């Protein structure tokens, strides 16, 4: 029997630090959070919104077997590799073995380095995420390398957006049913600013979802942030304009989904 | 690793992925012909091979993998061979509790493109060895080899450029069998560790 | 007996990003009515969103009629800061108080007299007009001749991290009293920057890269510019506005702590929460 | 608005004349007396404040005008109008003691289209066009804002803004001396005879 200690995380393709935000708002103490990420606007959101508690290490293809020993041990390894080469939305997508799709094998590679060796029964948790709209042979091949089948969690149950994703991993209770919270904003109108009216009740991924003063309009950054369950102004960082912020949020994890998946980790690590 | 005297050296248990090297290996004496039908396992489509498959077939002392030949109309992406080879190679590694001589080799006949070469060398923890077939001062064929077999690096040719291979990879496949002569003789250093057949 | 204190009824000309309404609500004063004349639709977006429709927007100052002032009134406070691009030495091609956007002052002076109470009316009526110090002497003189009073100058440097010297004409209670900073005012520029950013200088002016981060220079961030002017953080994160739009509106605004100093005595003349 | 009271009770009119002096035209019509003075004439009102106007007064007539057409102005033409509006307010009767009070601002085609809208909002009326027509052609013209009763009957709708603007485009280039066509405005004061003394 071992006393609770703060959690040590390795986040590949970390984006805007969703994994750290969910862990902190869950009250889990974070001893170490090594994020691997290359987008400078992305790094900036995480750097200031979490006050340099994240250790950025850049390109996932330059992380070495000895980097994983030095930085580790890790109690949790998470990743959601880029998707627009595995999505059937993309007509010009190159699949799991070309383009940015082969970045999955980097997560698979680093996972095994991160994994405890034989004789080490210490807890080790990991989760990998990608899009539901893949070729079935890609879904199979990812399941074969990770040695497990995915769970399908759609953010619609907990947010106001259609966001169906697969989650592979070994987190406690990934299969348990997803239950929405009182604070979740389930309908779009729950995310809109003053004097703005929602055309539909859930947004998908209409190009003008809102009507203001009897006239169409696009969503606002502050509104997108609420749709993805992020704090308002979470991406008001480093003079980023509209186009940058909505790109980061478009690549993002829906935070209530992650809150759902990471929530059992409270019973395994030191908490405030 | 204790080096046995010859008398109860054992027969190499081999797992050969994508290409079959059974008869190249009997040519060197590692498998006795007519011998048990288990000394060597061969699989081509490992799409649904799982960990316990490799555990059942094994254990193995040598895990070999190779891409298709150059002129061959390949259907799979070249990296599939390397990723699938790496995947199964892990399934067949000895547990750290039970250490034993364990060897592996991956061979590329100029099918992996340049971007695939760094991921290959990152996954296999080693820069490749270039074994060319040179005739008349001109480059005819070549293989790239990743392997932990003891002598592999001494069969390298630093004389062969990376552009020299790329242009041979352009020109020769346009016109267009597996060049196993280039790879056959790398296994010789394994002769000490396992039984030789006459 | 004496007069009950009732909600304040404001006419804000050239309202910008609604600084007057912010300061008023932040002071706890009750706002019965707040009529803003403002043309820039981004500015109107901020005031609309940040203050949830409480502001009544009436478009160009030059379309406000005498009948408009009597219907929309009575007003207890008339405030305005005219545009300054034609009255300041910063612009060498400035055209001054009588042409350009400078002459918008006379539109404030004009509507002030419309809103002023009649001779027999002793009701509280306060007004304030603001503009830049860097102004031709004869323009300062003419504004004071039209407004029948001299101005007090209040530099935001006393209460904020910027150099912002401005002239305030008016009859607000206690304008001339000394400006004293508050516990929560962010005086030095380091108090305004985000994490891991160091302030070259202690006050901003009006280098071109006043902050260095990881050894390399950088411009200011809107979240930081908002702290420099005393606005709540993300007060201009409205309607997909980008960097340029936000620092445009923030560049022509009043300094929030300075307006607070000017308006705080109003708590004694109007109903509060 | 105001009543007519008999000639035996009509007092001399008290006139504030800004920028331009209409002393001669008012004597010519019998509102002033030959050789004195009931008219305060000020050319620069820059440092004139309310109590200046209160001291010089009271006044029954406040008159203002732009520099003549062709004369390069000492200032922007709107200055004459803002400054006129300023002093006008100083001279107004307090609502406690109302009395016959009249004002008039005249432009000799100096104010441009922007200035004109400014003038009409501040003076609460569109201007009256009084032209000097000779031989069926336009010789000169002034624009009048005023609260004298008959003034809107001197307007000539026949004079177009293009015709005014072209008259200004040539009278500017002419190198002749500029003369203020007071003849055009002098007849507008005749409705004030019923309120103030006539001098023979
Ligand atoms: N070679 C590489 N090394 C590290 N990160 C990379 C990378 N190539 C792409 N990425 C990043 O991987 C991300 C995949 S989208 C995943 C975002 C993240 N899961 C979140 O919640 O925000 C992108 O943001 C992209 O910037
Ligand atoms: N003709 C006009 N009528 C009404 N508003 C005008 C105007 N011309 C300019 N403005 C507005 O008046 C403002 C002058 S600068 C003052 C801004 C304000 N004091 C603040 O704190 O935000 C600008 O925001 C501008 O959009």
């Amino acid at each position: 029997h071992m006393r609770r200690r703060p959690i040590r995380v390795l986040s590949l393709f970390d984006g805007i630090a969703t994994g750290y935000l969910v862990l902190k708002e869950l009250g889990i103490k974070v001893g170490k959070y090594v994020a691997s990420e290359v987008c400078e606007e992305s790094i900036a959101v995480g750097t200031v919104k979490h006050e340099g508690n994240i250790k950025y290490v850049n390109d996932v293809r330059n992380i070495t077997k000895k980097n994983i020993e030095e930085w580790g041990p890790f109690d949790l390894v998470i990743g959601g590799s880029p998707c627009n080469d595995l999505s059937n939305v993309n007509p010009a997508r190159k699949g799991l073995y070309e383009g940015t799709g082969r970045l999955f094998f980097e997560f698979y590679h680093l996972l095994n380095y991160s994994r405890p060796k034989e004789g080490d029964d210490r807890p080790f948790f990991w989760m990998f995420e990608n899009v539901v709209a893949m070729k079935v042979g890609d879904k199979r091949d990812i399941s074969r390398f990770l040695e497990c089948n995915p769970v399908m969690i759609d953010a619609i149950k907990v947010s106001a957006a259609h966001r169906a994703r697969y989650f592979w991993g070994n987190l406690p209770g990934m299969n348990r049913p997803v239950i929405a919270s009182k604070n979740d904003k389930l309908e779009l109108q729950d995310c809109l600013e003053y004097n703005r009216i929602a055309k539909l009740k859930k947004v998908r991924t209409q190009l003008f979802p809102v009507v203001m003063n009897g006239k169409e309009d696009v969503l606002w950054c502050t509104e997108l942030e609420r749709i993805f369950g992020f704090p308002v102004h979470y991406t008001d960082v480093s003079n980023m304009g509209r186009g940058a912020r909505q790109k980061l949020l478009g690549r993002s994890w829906s935070v209530p989904v992650i809150r759902h998946l990471f929530a059992p980790l409270k019973d395994y690590f030191a908490c405030e | 690793f204790e080096t046995v005297p010859v008398w109860r050296r054992q027969p190499v248990r081999v797992l050969s992925l994508f290409e079959d090297i059974k008869k190249e290996l009997t040519s060197l004496g590692f498998l006795e012909s007519g011998s048990d039908p288990g000394q060597l396992k061969h699989v081509v489509d490992v799409t649904d091979t799982v960990r316990k498959d490799v555990e059942e077939w094994g254990p193995f002392d040598l895990v070999y993998g190779a891409t298709p030949p150059l002129g061959h109309t390949c259907d799979r992406p070249p990296s599939w061979y390397l990723f699938q080879f790496h995947r199964l190679l892990q399934y067949a590694r000895p547990k750290p509790g039970s250490p034993r001589p364990f060897f592996w080799m991956f061979v590329d006949n100029l099918v992996l493109n340049k971007e695939d070469l760094d991921v290959a060398s990152r996954f296999l923890e080693m820069e490749p060895v270039t074994i060319p077939d040179v005739h008349g001062g001109s480059l005819q064929n070549a293989v790239r080899v990743w392997s932990n077999i003891p002598a592999i690096r001494s069969r390298h040719w630093a004389l062969v450029s990376e552009e020299e291979l790329s242009l041979l990879a352009q020109n020769k496949q346009s016109s267009k069998k597996w060049p196993t002569k280039l790879v056959k003789n790398c296994f010789l250093p394994l002769r000490e560790y396992f039984k030789y057949f006459s």
